[PDB]
């Protein structure tokens, strides 16, 4: 999930208004990518035996 | 792109792997305006005077 795209898509004013909210969506990018990377660790764990 | 990954990770060195980054988006080339062309003005003169 592209954070800035979801909350403030196509708006420069909104993008500025989100950087004042710290780095929440950095974690959201981190968490879902952490989920996505683990998905490979799932399939490789069971099938690449 | 390598220095943009450096920017994203806040680190002067980046380890081997694959890294997310701000997505690309083709910008609008020009502008389009589509009003219904209409002659008569609104009767604000009659509204006010
Ligand atoms: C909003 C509006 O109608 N304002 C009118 C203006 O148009 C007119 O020129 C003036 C003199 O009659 O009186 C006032
Ligand atoms: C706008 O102009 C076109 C011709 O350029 C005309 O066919 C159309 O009816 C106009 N629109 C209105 C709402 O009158």
């Amino acid at each position: 999930v592209d954070c800035t795209m979801y909350i403030c898509g196509d708006s420069t004013e909104c993008s500025n208004l989100l950087l004042q909210y710290g780095s929440f969506c950095t974690q959201l990018n981190r968490a879902l990518t952490g989920i996505a990377v683990e998905q490979d660790k799932n399939t490789q764990e069971v099938f690449a035996q | 792109p390598l220095s943009e990954t450096k920017c994203t990770l806040k680190s002067f060195t980046v380890e081997k792997g694959i890294y997310q980054t701000s997505n690309f988006r083709v910008q609008p080339t020009e502008s389009i305006v589509r009003f219904p062309n209409i002659t008569n003005l609104c009767p604000f003169g009659e509204v006010f005077n």
